[PDB]
């Protein structure tokens, strides 16, 4: 019954190695990252 | 038993699998472990044993050809089936380690063997079916590598009746494990792995191919897939030619037989061994650099040691070896930036060895990052996002610019290039750092980098008669950021003409089959100089410096030559701090400030025309 | 005399390797042996390694003591033969240790 019920907001968020350091003929690599509630909407991309 | 294992049961598998033998042969191999020894009576063992334990390492490696001449029939049944006797050998070292360090499974329950020394080699072209499920030694080159992921080695079980937790279960790392049977319910209702209560180790996937040059003509290069486990993920990296002892055989898994067409099977190796086919300095060698740099004439020491297979040009080894050293940054009260890297640029005929100076530069800088305005290139010069090709992920990276940060940049035929990636130069060279605003990423990278560069004049032929900057496609904003302008002029003269063939020609007859300091030290030297010097100044000379600027400044205005500004005054003083760093002192001397005054007014008059230099050689003739 | 040759630059170490295919009874026997004679030269201060190297000098074993030329040279034996390194067997040592004069048979909360 969604009339009675409550929710949350949930987020997801890649983050990358610094592209200054990566070794040479290679891709960088990156990991994913889950957070919800108060830590969404916190940053925006391209901040260290 | 004893040493009757000769005697066979039935298959190699059967046999070595039946609880007697496998005491015998466990027996066997502690006797080898605790008795081997060489000529020397050295416990070579025993002492692999002990720096592993002090180190708190995880693998022995073990000698094929010990192995053999002790107990050959060990290493033939070794040959045929390593599947078992990997095994058994890793709870014999568990055991010795256990025995020469007390409760060493308190911070690790498990020790890896390694292979080595196999007598047979092959090629991944030589591989047929005669040869699955046994020891192999290949060797290749990598061509490509995957991220480490986790794997599962002692599994927890939750039961969703009662909550119990169920033991340890072993991972065979052969298929996945399952259970049926909760001790407490006496049920076999669901369960589900339990990902906080378990352990895994390291996984990695590689591709080798075979080494181009050893294909023979008319055919292509094979490849194969490799696996890495545990402690073998990360040490080799894509480029480097290596060969690996490993364990072939079939995906029996595949992926179903229902599949239609003819019932192949494919083939993966997994690895035992890995092995290779620096800058880090000690004590010993760091007192070496003292004495080196106590003597004198080590500015000359060290500039005849740069591109030894190339003839004359010191200007240009000179200007190399200033670039490679580099100056110290500065930056007053957090709010006025001064650059501390040199920028050189090369201007010549063709035939002049400068791709031969950048390949030696890339070969002896520690982070070189090589590009082209024309041609293949392993990168480009702009930052972009690009999807990855096996993530398939989006991924943000800079150009050689940017990766080169804190090192040096090499571009090749420089005058070729178009307007993105000339402008892309501009902007690294005038700020050190390369805004992006793309696909909702807006940022800024750090590209403090050294730029050497290489070109040609228009026409092939550079025209004296004229000034540079009309023998050159470049604009003065990007000719003006360099400080170390080289021109290289093809004139005929005979003495040079028979000492360059004479050199070329001895070298083709050396090369045909049938004073410096050594290499290996100077890289550490560079390293370790621009690591731990930071030359400053002193007060006294600042007489002599104004004098002189005032001199060139008042003799350019007289002859209407190209301004002389005090961007030359800068390139002066940095050029000097790079000559007091490689003499390793902390202070700037008078030697370092006239030859950095040599090379500036040497670099400037030289660019001039005919008339101009003529006259401007007389007037500064004092150098 | 001989106390002083042992506290001092004894270094000796115990052949696992066996001549015969006793059974786990008689293995057993003979290795409480072994853990008697262990105890009993521990008494006297000489050391007992755990690994045949060239620094040992004394191996104590079960095997011939008159047949070392026949072994491999990679044997412990055939090794300690060109070390001249002394061999004993299990009733030499005894004999040495009862001449020696060694008896043998003797928080929550
Ligand atoms: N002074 C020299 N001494 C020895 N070999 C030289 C010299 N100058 C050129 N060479 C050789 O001649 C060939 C010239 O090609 P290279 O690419 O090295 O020259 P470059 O000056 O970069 O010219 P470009 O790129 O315009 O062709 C190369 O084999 C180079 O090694
Ligand atoms: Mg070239
Ligand atoms: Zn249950």
């Amino acid at each position: 019954i969604h009339e009675s019920s409550k929710f949350i907001d949930q987020q997801f968020l890649k983050l990358q190695e610094i592209p200054e350091l990566v070794p040479v003929g290679e891709m960088p690599r990156n990991l994913t990252m889950t957070c919800d509630r108060y830590l969404t909407n916190k940053v925006i991309p391209g901040t260290r | 038993l004893e040493s009757l294992s000769n005697v066979k049961a039935n298959s190699y598998s059967e046999w070595i699998t039946q609880p007697n033998v496998s005491r015998t042969i466990a027996r066997e191999l502690k006797s080898f472990l605790l008795e081997y020894t060489d000529e020397t009576g050295r416990s070579v063992y025993g002492a692999r044993i002990r720096t592993l334990g002090e180190m708190n390492s995880e693998s022995l490696e073990v000698n094929y050809r010990h192995l053999a001449e002790s107990k050959a029939i060990l290493a033939l049944f070794l040959a045929k089936c390593p599947e078992e006797m990997l095994k058994i050998f890793d709870l014999v070292a568990m055991e010795a380690t256990e025995l020469h360090y007390p409760d060493y499974a308190r911070i690790h329950s498990e020790i890896h063997v390694r292979i080595s020394d196999f007598p047979t080699i092959y090629s991944l072209r030589e591989l047929r079916e005669s040869n699955l499920s046994s020891l192999v030694r290949v060797t290749g080159v990598v061509t490509r590598r995957t991220g480490v992921f986790p794997q599962l080695k002692y599994v927890k079980f939750n039961c969703l009746k009662c909550g119990s937790i169920l033991g340890p279960f072993f991972q065979d790392s052969n298929e996945e494990i399952r259970i049926s049977f909760c001790t407490n319910c006496k049920s076999k209702g669901p369960f589900r792995v339990n990902g906080e209560k378990t352990v895994y180790r390291n996984y990695q996937r590689v591709t080798l191919q075979e080494a181009p040059g050893t294909v023979p003509p008319g055919r292509l290069p094979r490849h194969r897939e490799v696996i890495l486990l545990a402690d073998l993920v990360d040490v080799s990296k894509p480029g480097e030619e290596v060969e690996v002892t490993g364990i072939y055989k079939n995906n029996y898994d595949g992926n179903l037989n229902a599949k239609n067409g003819f019932p192949v099977f494919a083939t993966i190796i997994e690895a035992n061994s890995i092995k290779r086919r620096v800058f880090s300095w000690t004590e010993e060698e760091e007192r070496e650099f003292r004495k080196i740099s106590r003597d004198r004439g080590i500015i000359d020491k060290i500039i005849s040691s740069m591109a030894p297979s190339i003839y004359g040009h010191r200007d240009i080894k000179t200007a190399v070896a200033c670039s490679l050293f580099g100056g110290v940054p500065k930056n007053v009260n957090g709010k006025h930036s001064i650059r501390g890297d040199i920028n050189v640029l090369l201007l010549g005929d063709p035939g002049t060895a400068k791709s031969q100076i950048l390949k030696y530069v890339e070969k002896t800088a520690h982070r070189a990052v090589f590009a082209t305005g024309q041609g293949a290139s392993a990168v480009g010069l702009t930052a972009s996002v690009r999807k990855d090709p096996i993530t398939k992920e989006w991924t943000l990276e800079g150009g050689a610019l940017v990766l080169a940060d804190k090192g040096v940049c090499l571009i090749d035929e420089f005058d070729k290039m178009n307007d993105q990636d000339r402008t892309s130069i501009h902007e690294a060279m005038e700020q050190q750092s390369i805004s992006i605003s793309k696909a909702g990423i807006v940022t800024t990278l750090q590209a403090r980098c050294s730029i050497i560069a290489a070109a040609n004049p228009n026409g092939g032929r550079y025209n004296s008669t004229l000034p540079l900057a009309q023998n050159v496609s470049l604009t003065e904003p990007i000719l003006s950021r360099f400080d170390i302008l080289c021109v290289v002029r093809d004139l005929v003269d005979e003495e040079a003409d028979e000492r360059l063939a004479t050199f070329v020609v001895d070298s083709h007859v050396r090369s045909h089959p049938e004073s410096p300091i050594p290499q290996e030290l100077l890289m550490k030297y560079i390293h370790y100089a621009r690591t731990k010097i930071y030359p400053k100044l002193h007060q006294m000379d600042m007489d002599k410096v104004s004098r002189v600027y005032a001199d060139l400044r008042r003799e350019s205005i007289s002859t209407g030559s190209f301004p002389i500004t005090v961007r030359h005054l800068e390139s002066i003083l940095r050029i000097a701090e790079s000559f007091a760093k490689m003499r390793l002192s902390e202070f700037v001397s008078s030697y370092d400030l006239d030859r950095a005054i040599k090379v500036v007014v040497d670099s400037f008059v030289d660019a001039q025309k005919v008339s101009v230099r003529r006259q401007l050689r007389r007037s500064f003739a004092i150098y | 005399n001989w106390k002083k040759i042992m506290k001092r630059d004894s270094r000796i170490y115990f052949d696992i390797t066996d001549d015969v295919e006793m059974n786990t009874y008689n293995k057993s026997k003979m290795d409480k042996r072994r853990d008697l004679l262990k105890r009993g030269f521990l008494t006297l201060g000489a050391q007992i390694t755990q690994f045949f190297d060239t620094t040992v000098t004394i191996v104590i074993t079960r095997r011939s003591v008159e047949n070392i030329y026949l072994l491999k040279d990679t044997d412990i034996l055939s090794r300690a033969k060109k070390n001249y390194m002394k061999v004993w067997s299990y009733e030499k040592a005894a004999r040495f240790l009862k001449n020696l004069d060694v008896d043998l048979d003797h928080y929550f909360k």
